[PDB]
């Protein structure tokens, strides 16, 4: 949930600004965990972007997140490096230091270190062709 | 003052109480028109009508004077 | 007197009188109307979650919305059936194409809701959307408009809302110079309603002139064809700066395959009728040949890209801005409005909604004590600098004089006018009659009219008559209109024509009981019909529809779609 | 080729300023596949686009047998037409007026047997469809083409027309 | 343009509150007359007061004329101060005329331009400079000469004061062709 | 088909088709080219 979370945070105005009309957010975030494909879908109800909600593993709940100062506006391999503050509704609250990048999410707190790798999906986007070719070539 | 029709009714405001805010001091109805007239002379109102009472023209309905 | 200050203190002070505060108590009377429009939205929120994903609502507990049971197996084996053919059936494109973080807007919602009547009297046209969604989109830092053409074919292509939905978006468009995008599937033209549709004017040809007239101005459009568009249809591709033909299922033609038989039937493939043909063909027709969906989309954002409108939108609206809050929450918005259904019109405040609406809760008032039926004032939405005519009671001579004057400042001075619609209340007395009460109506529409400056209109509530003319009206060229859901527009009395024409109709002196039984509740069922989510919307009047509480955020869209303006 | 040569001409007309009367036909729009194949969208696409951008004031008169999506080539009431007037034999309908008939007996829920009861169920109904509209019904009565004369008579009406059309700014 | 009617003005005066996009009348002593009071005396003299006759009148009369009504001479400044804000002149004011700029001061004290002026009643002309003028006044003291070895009367030529470019003729002398 | 993305990914990396990868092989052929270059640019 952090570690998804920072990744829209950390590279634009996701859940920022957002808005629809009669309807609620959503945003979808896909890891690559080992060699099994995860999802984890973040949503919003009210006009609050604070209110924030999960669901991965078939598992919910709800937290609070207050981000803070924006750094590393060129986003660069290094990417932005921003502290991040979560309050789970249990109770609890976490701080974590997420440097992202394209390629993975690095989280660092008192749970200690976690890389997670995005699910890679890039293939030759356009030139995708199963065309037989069967004759009147060249 | 209300208009000719008159035929007011349903005064919420108490007699002798402070309005600075413009709350709804007399409603009156003309033809389904509420127009409350939602005045916002600060001061007591004292009321010299009672609900139900139909009232002239421009009649005085109220005195919205300074507390004396 | 022992008073020297320099304006501000007085100013610039967390107590300037510019603000306003009028805090509610959440008595009983808050109670009954906060109460109502809560149950005057919850649906109006919901119906939209059942056009959305339209035939196809799992939870199967839709009883909040009085929409009939639908077969829903059928509408998800037909998506089904299209899904696996390659294509997304959603309005997933949309959400694609726009850049992630950004704003939407959903122009048209809830088109064509239950329409038309179908043979089976129990039945209507299951037209969830208009065949269409439409809706502003911020496509790679450029605003845009967006029209999909949803793959509902079962009851035909286009309907006389369908159109009228690519109409008003291709106006819109052109007004605010905001470029276009079409998606483009179609199932060809409807040949039962073919008279509705393709003759006569304000129709199909229509989109035809539009699409060249835009490229006169210079107003770049695009169109992206996933399947077939015949018809004339296929003039859309043909007529346009870039357009884009999927590798296997875009197809577009001028004669169907049906049509080559019966007349030299010498058939031959689908593909090599029209459809895309990806073999170096002699024909130059089709910009972009995209292997797969997102390969189109993909290229359509690139082409989107080199437009060179990114500088002038980021000098025109501001991209790096501070949001400023109002004093009061917004969610006291329901409780200020009123219930419904009550034989005499209840009481009303104005002060509240905008206190509650505007930044920094606060208003710029002319002469409140002159005329103090109507409420006109500058104010702030977000950065920019607004005028408001919200009204309130019966008009005036004088109200209409208000009203002209501050329009004229506000054409003077460039501001853009809000319009907050009411009751009709013009005066029958005789004395205001021989007033020349006419003569300053007629003062007020001219300035309404004549104004240059950009116009939206919001339903308060109780917009019923001849009166909305005094302030503003769809015929009257408002750049956007939205509605809240309690809402009636009727003839020139809602309530009164009822008993006026009680009196003039083939009555007898006798039997009033039954009379006013067949009359007056009659009338009533008449001018009550009509409402917010029928006669509105469904039909493109008004074609906005929104909640009370988040109205500042869509006027904050409209104002930003209009400043790209010439 | 026709759609070239019409573009042209309204080239031409546009840039000298020469007003435009149209007399409308059939729709003809070849279905060869060779033809298709020849970018015959592209050419109609042309001659459209020429049509709609001319500022030239431009009046339409029915000749008879308009139906279908080929007065988009030449005119129609939804591309500005400052006037229209219409003949008594004129037919406005869909892309086809004798061939739909055909082409919509074949993909309508019909079985293979019971054909004589299909055709007059099928053709014959589509056929009193599409020539129920006319000349004297479906238009003018309802503002489409809002005028209506004598074929005899039109070369007076069309110099009414141009006459008012020379105040113009 | 805006008109704050502080008292009466009459006799022609009461056209301008009339001719104004936005004006002010005072709760108490602000009036405006077409005619005066003394006027209707020995015309129809039913003299009544003269809040009636024109002046301030807050009980919300037929007339629409006034657009502001002010308790006090410091609420009719605020007023007004509020209206000069809703014209959206700033903008255009700032990108104009920098707000934020550095002063950049001559290389010799402006006390000293008394000095290089001549006396006054000498029968004869005295002498007098224009250089030492203009390097006193200008940025930095400096000038961009013309031709001064020819027509050697007359000075003209470029210089800089406080951030914008600015051209001087000044005269010293008899004048030539 | 088990593809989902924003369209940026696909854009705003090292890896999208608007780019050209024309990598030479310096072989004779590019020698010939590249030499004669040389010995068309010296003067
Ligand atoms: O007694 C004065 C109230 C007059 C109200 C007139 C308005 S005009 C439209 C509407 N229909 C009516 O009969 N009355 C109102
Ligand atoms: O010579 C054979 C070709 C016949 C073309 C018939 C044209 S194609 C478009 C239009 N629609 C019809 O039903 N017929 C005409």
């Amino acid at each position: 949930a952090m570690a998804a979370t920072a990744w829209l945070l950390n590279r634009c105005d996701n859940w920022r600004g957002a808005f629809r009309l009669n309807s609620d957010t959503n945003a979808t975030v896909h890891f690559y965990i080992d060699d099994h494909p995860v999802e984890v879908r973040l949503h919003t109800e009210g006009a609050n972007y604070h209110k924030i909600f999960f669901s991965v593993w078939d598992h919910d709940g709800s937290f609070e997140v207050c981000s803070g100062p924006v750094t590393s506006k060129h986003r660069d391999q290094k990417s932005i490096v921003n502290d991040f503050t979560f309050l789970f509704e249990n109770g609890m609250h976490h701080t974590v230091l997420a440097v992202a990048t394209e390629g993975d999410v690095t989280v660092i707190g008192s749970f200690g270190l976690h890389q997670l790798r995005l699910l890679p999906l890039t293939d030759g986007f356009g030139d995708s062709s199963t065309a037989g070719g069967t004759s009147t070539k060249i | 003052v209300s208009p000719m029709p008159g035929k007011v009714s349903k005064l919420l405001v108490k007699s002798g109480d402070l309005v600075e805010k413009g709350q709804v001091l007399v409603i009156v109805e003309a033809m389904k028109m509420e127009h409350p007239v939602r005045a916002l002379q600060d001061g007591r109102v004292s009321f010299l009508v009672k609900e139900g009472e139909v009232v002239g023209g421009d009649h005085v309905l109220a005195t919205v004077a300074e507390e004396e | 007197y022992a008073h020297h200050p320099i304006d501000y203190e007085r100013s610039t002070s967390k107590s300037p009188n510019i603000l306003r505060l009028p805090a509610n108590t959440s008595d009983p009377t808050y109670q009954e109307n906060m109460a109502r429009m809560e149950g005057l939205v919850e649906q109006l929120r919901a119906r939209v979650r059942y056009v959305q994903a339209g035939g196809v609502v799992p939870e199967e507990e839709a009883a909040k919305a009085g929409v009939s049971i639908s077969s829903i197996e059928a509408d998800d084996r037909v998506r089904k059936l299209h899904l696996s053919r390659g294509k997304m059936l959603a309005r997933d494109r949309i959400e694609r194409l726009i850049d992630p973080g950004t704003r939407f807007l959903e122009l048209s919602q809830l088109a064509g809701w239950d329409l038309y009547w179908d043979d089976k009297k129990k039945e209507y046209e299951r037209c969830y959307s208009g065949g269409i969604v439409t809706g502003i989109g911020l496509v790679n830092g450029v605003r845009c408009m967006l029209v999909a053409n949803d793959a509902t074919v079962k009851g035909g292509t286009y309907y006389p809302i369908t159109v009228k939905k690519h109409l008003r978006a291709q106006k819109i468009a052109e007004q605010n110079h905001l470029p276009c995008i079409y998606l483009v599937d179609s199932g060809g033209a409807n040949l039962s309603r073919q008279d509705d549709v393709f003759p006569d004017e304000q129709h199909f040809g229509r989109i035809f002139y539009n699409e060249a007239q835009m490229s006169i101005k210079s107003i770049s459009q695009i169109a992206v064809v996933m399947g077939s568009c015949t018809a004339g249809g296929a003039y859309v591709p043909a007529m346009a700066d870039e357009n884009i033909i999927v590798a296997r299922n875009g197809t577009i033609f001028l004669g169907g395959p049906p049509l080559v038989l019966a007349a030299t039937g010498e058939k031959v493939s689908s593909e090599e009728l029209g459809g895309a043909d990806v073999h170096c063909r002699i024909s130059g027709v089709g910009d972009h040949y995209a292997t797969d969906d997102l390969h189109a989309l993909y290229l359509a954002r690139r082409a989107v890209a080199n437009l060179n409108l990114k500088e002038h939108n980021e000098a025109r609206n501001p991209t790096d801005v501070k949001p400023v809050p109002p004093l009061y929450d917004p969610r006291e918005l329901g409780g200020f409005i009123p219930d419904m259904l009550s034989d005499v019109v209840k009481s009303f405040d104005v002060r509240a909604i905008i206190a509650r609406i505007v930044d920094g809760s606060r208003f710029d008032e002319f002469k409140a004590l002159y005329g103090n039926t109507l409420v006109c004032g500058f104010a702030r939405i977000e950065g920019m600098q607004v005028g408001i005519i919200a009204n309130q009671g019966i008009l005036y001579s004088e109200s209409a004089l208000k009203g002209a004057h501050f329009i004229g400042l506000c054409t003077q001075r460039n501001v853009p006018l809000l319009f907050l619609q009411n009751i009709t209340g013009f005066m029958v007395g005789k004395k205001y009659e021989e007033g020349g009460i006419a003569r300053n109506g007629a003062r007020l529409v001219m300035a309404v009219s004549s104004a240059p400056v950009p116009k939206v209109t919001v339903l308060i509530g109780g917009s019923y008559g001849a009166g909305n003319y005094g302030m503003c009206g769809r015929a009257f060229e408002p750049r956007f209109l939205f509605m809240w859901p309690n809402a009636r527009i009727s003839v020139m009395g809602g309530t009164q024509a009822a008993t006026v024409l009680t009196l003039t109709n083939r009555n007898l002196k006798n039997a009033s009981e039954a009379e006013i039984a067949a009359f007056k509740d009659k009338v009533k069922k008449k001018y009550e019909k009509e409402g917010s989510c029928y006669y509105s919307t469904a039909r493109l009047w008004d074609d906005g529809v929104i909640a009370p509480e988040d109205t500042r955020v869509v006027v904050a869209e409209a104002l930003r779609a209009t400043r790209l303006a010439p």
